């Protein structure tokens, strides 16, 4: 039996008495219990039933429609440039690119959500981004990748980005909006993927020698890796403020308002309702939107919620880096010739192909070059034998007679 | 009551090995030893796993209209810094009420990336290697295998036939005392101890255990004030180590260790070290003997050498009459060791004729071929292969 706290309860894991549809019910109460079980062992039996919605007004049983993405958001953050060099709060913001991967797989983590509509549904078709105060909705195919020209994207959920990128000093993301405003966030980030295996090749072959390697994998699931998540700050707003003939009128349009006045009397307050601050000037006075319902990345482009101390919670996220097998093609036997203690080679590589030899005695002497064209290589055989390595092909040994 | 022969052949894989197993009033016996794989297996201590390091920053703290105060957290690499005078902006505008008055708290430490269960180097203290011999004997017309440990100790028993291997006559290693391994490449490597690892070096981060909790970080993280009214941590940092020693490691134990050794991982291990020698002991039983007198007598015995080449390889032919008392086998020997015979063992019967494969690197080979207990003097004039390098051993 795994053991789940709330307030001074202790409760099983999969079984929170808010069910069903916890989040839907009370959205605040459902995100600061999850962030008081962080630490337990059984959070995501708790993550798994509290943001499952399978309600008693319906026919059938949806007990496996856990959506993260009702409990998250997309957001705007500090990306230092927006375009043309000029830095901009933007909805398709980097967080980090990611380059484990010796396959040279990017893993990159965005502001914005793809693959997920406004109203929480699973849509790869679509993406979703913060419009100013409320998230919007645009289309997958006006989303890019590129590094010094464009990337291949392999995968995309939520935050996160698949993609095969050329060398590059710099690495964009965009997409297009419903207004048909091209939105993107570059960062400085040297892409220059190494060689896997001894053949600098630009195609991948369906044959080849097994080699491992590490990617991060296609699939959609997430139960390995994970980010933090917690509260947005408040959100400022100045609309939210308005001069009643001489004086500060708060309009909160049924949302909850944390407002600040440079005045007397009752200056503060986290209302729920419309506020007067007679003798009062719009400019002396700071309004923002309080945010307790949604949680969002743990970013460090975002200030932290004042109110709350260290409260966070925890998502599993996609495409985790996975140790596969990459195939790589072998260069051709060479033209080989033979002479007294010698051996002669006719090298034509297609590729940048790395050669290697040493003596199999107890002087070595290892040497390595990466031969890119047309080259004869005259190497000496000593009694003890030559051991030679072309690109990745198996070593060849050599003998005098 | 068995017969133990002793012999000794050179440490190198792949070269079938003739020997004369000679016991007292018993027809001679061939006996072909063929050294097929030999492991040198050093006992490993993890002393620490190294991978990529992560910066992790959460939200700053930013106290509008008052001052934030840092606390010394137990993290690796805990870094805090308050900043005074900021106002930072939003897309709606200041974040702040106050003009001035507010400050920014930025906090952040190093742990394992989510790529060190993947992506990973582990550190081994590297101490006296057991060696293990696999060899293939050519036993009673068929292939047998052992296995044993080359200590001259470790007795195998194969068809009744008890095998004491070595001791090894060099105990080279191509391992040093420390060892860094990554997937399926070792590396000799005087790596830093645990506690000692440099910013932008191998061990930058170092972690006892691959599961280990709490890690060692020494990254040079140093928090940086944040851009007039941006909301951000900015930070100063050496990048990391473990992606720094993947590129300049440079060749692995595979490609640089001497006596051409394959090195093989999982477990750690230096395979095909061609040192020294090997010396073999076979304890032979009783019944796989043959009486001489119950063994064929040969008589009238002639030799003539049709096509010779002097090479690495069995080049040489040789056609051997005789006359046989019985129907029975009869091992075959070259008694001149500057000529080795292919075969050892060939089905005598009355007056007949045997063909046999020889290799010799002399131009004039004269050698005396032993079948069963006679011998014959085969005179040979061996003439120069078409290559002056050869790809067998
Ligand atoms: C947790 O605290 C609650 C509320 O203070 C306790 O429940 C109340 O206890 C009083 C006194 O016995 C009752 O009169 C109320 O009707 C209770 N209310 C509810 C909603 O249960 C509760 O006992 C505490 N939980 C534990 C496990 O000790
Ligand atoms: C015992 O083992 C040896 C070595 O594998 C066998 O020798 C030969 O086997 C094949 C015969 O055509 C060839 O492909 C090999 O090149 C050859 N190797 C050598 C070193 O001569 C031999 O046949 C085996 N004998 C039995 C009885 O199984
Ligand atoms: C990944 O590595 C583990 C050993 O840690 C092994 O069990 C597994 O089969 C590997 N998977 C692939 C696809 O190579």
């Amino acid at each position: 039996p795994v053991m789940c706290l709330l307030a001074n309860t202790t409760f099983p894991c999969s079984q929170p008495p808010c069910t069903p549809c916890c989040y839907e019910k009370e959205p605040e109460e459902t995100l600061r219990m999850l962030e008081d079980n962080v630490m337990r062992p059984g959070y995501y039996q708790l993550l798994q039933a509290s943001l499952t919605c399978s309600p008693h007004r319906q026919r059938e049983s949806t007990k496996d429609n856990f959506n993260v993405y009702k409990a998250t958001r997309p957001y705007l953050a500090h990306c230092p440039d927006c375009g043309e060099g000029h830095s901009c709060h933007s909805p398709v913001a980097l967080e980090r690119i990611r380059n484990e991967a010796t396959d040279g797989t990017l893993k990159i983590q965005v502001s914005l959500q793809i693959g997920i509509k406004t109203d929480d549904s699973h849509d790869w078709t679509k993406l979703r981004y913060m419009d100013n105060h409320m998230p919007a909705d645009a289309e997958r195919a006006g989303l890019f990748v590129r590094t010094s020209a464009p990337c291949t994207i392999t995968g995309t959920m939520g935050h996160f980005i698949l993609a095969r990128c050329p060398k590059g000093e710099t690495l964009t993301v965009g997409f297009t909006d419903s207004r048909k405003i091209s939105h993107s966030c570059t960062h400085p980030f040297h892409h220059d993927p190494p060689v896997i295996g001894r053949e600098k090749f630009h195609s991948r072959p369906q044959h080849g020698k097994e080699l491992p390697c590490s990617t991060y994998v296609q699939s959609t699931a997430a139960t390995t890796e994970e980010i933090e998540v917690h509260m947005p700050p408040d959100t400022p707003d100045r609309t939210l403020m308005s001069q009643q003939s001489g004086n500060v009128k708060i309009t909160v349009n049924g949302q909850t308002v944390r407002y600040k006045c440079n005045c007397g009397g009752s200056n503060e307050g986290l209302t729920t309702t419309d506020k007067v601050i007679n003798n009062c000037k719009v400019d002396q006075c700071h309004a923002a939107v309080t945010n307790h319902k949604k949680w969002q990345y743990n970013s460090p482009l975002v200030p932290r919620n004042a109110e709350l101390g260290d409260r966070k919670g925890k998502i599993h996220i996609p495409f985790p880096l996975a140790n596969v097998t990459c195939r790589v093609p072998k260069a051709r036997n060479p033209t080989v010739t033979y002479g007294k203690n010698q051996v002669i080679m006719l090298l034509y590589p297609d590729h940048p192909t790395l050669l290697s030899y040493r003596n199999m005695g107890e002087e070595p002497n290892y040497q390595e070059e990466w031969v890119m064209h047309k080259k004869e290589v005259v190497l000496t055989v000593p009694t003890e034998g030559l051991e030679v390595t072309w690109g990745n092909n198996e070593p060849y040994k050599y003998w005098p007679q | 009551g068995g017969y133990e022969h002793v012999t000794v052949i050179p440490n190198t894989v792949g070269v079938p090995y003739k020997t004369l197993v000679n016991r007292p009033g018993y027809s001679p016996m061939v006996l072909e030893m063929e050294l097929l794989s030999v492991t040198l297996e050093p006992t490993l201590s993890l002393d620490y796993i190294t991978c990529e390091y992560k910066t992790v920053i959460p939200s700053p703290y930013v106290k509008c209209c008052g001052t934030a105060e840092c606390k010394d957290k137990n993290l690796p690499d805990y870094s805090c810094k308050v900043f005074t005078g900021v106002y930072p902006f939003m897309w709606g505008g200041a974040y702040c009420f106050c003009d001035a008055e507010n400050t920014q708290l930025s906090e952040a430490h190093v742990e394992k990336s989510e790529s060190c269960k993947t992506e990973f180097a582990s550190a081994y203290r590297a101490h006296t290697a057991s060696a293990s011999a696999k060899l293939r004997v050519l036993y009673q017309g068929n292939n047998i295998t052992v296995t044993a440990y080359a200590n001259g100790d470790h007795a195998v028993t194969v068809k009744d036939a008890k095998f004491i291997v070595g001791p090894m006559s060099s105990a080279w290693t191509p391992f040093d005392n420390k060892i860094v391994v990554y997937k399926g490449d070792v590396y000799n490597m005087d790596y830093p101890p645990f506690g000692a690892g440099r910013p932008g070096q191998f061990g930058d981060i170092q972690s006892r255990t691959p599961e280990s909790k709490d890690v060692y970080a020494n990254t040079q993280l140093v928090l940086q004030r944040p851009a007039a009214g941006t909301v951000h941590v900015p930070y100063s940092q050496a990048p990391s180590g473990f992606k720094y020693w993947l590129k300049e490691r440079g060749a692995s134990l595979q490609h640089t260790a001497p006596f051409g050794c394959q090195i093989a991982t999982n477990p750690v291990r230096a395979v095909n070290c061609a040192v020294g020698n090997m010396p073999i002991s076979i304890d032979i039983p009783e019944a796989a003997f043959t009486r001489v007198v119950d063994a064929p007598s040969l008589t009238d015995m002639s030799c003539e050498v049709p096509a010779c080449t002097h090479s690495s390889d069995f080049g040489g032919v040789a056609i051997i009459k005789y006359a046989a008392s019985k129907k029975g086998k009869c091992a075959v020997h070259s008694m001149t060791n500057a000529v080795t015979i292919r075969e050892a063992e060939i089905e005598v019967e009355g007056n007949s004729q045997l063909q046999i494969s020889f290799s010799t690197a002399l131009a004039s080979a004269e050698f005396r071929v032993q079948v069963c207990s006679t011998q014959v003097h085969c005179a040979a004039e061996c003439h120069p292969p078409k290559d002056h390098i050869v790809n067998y051993p």
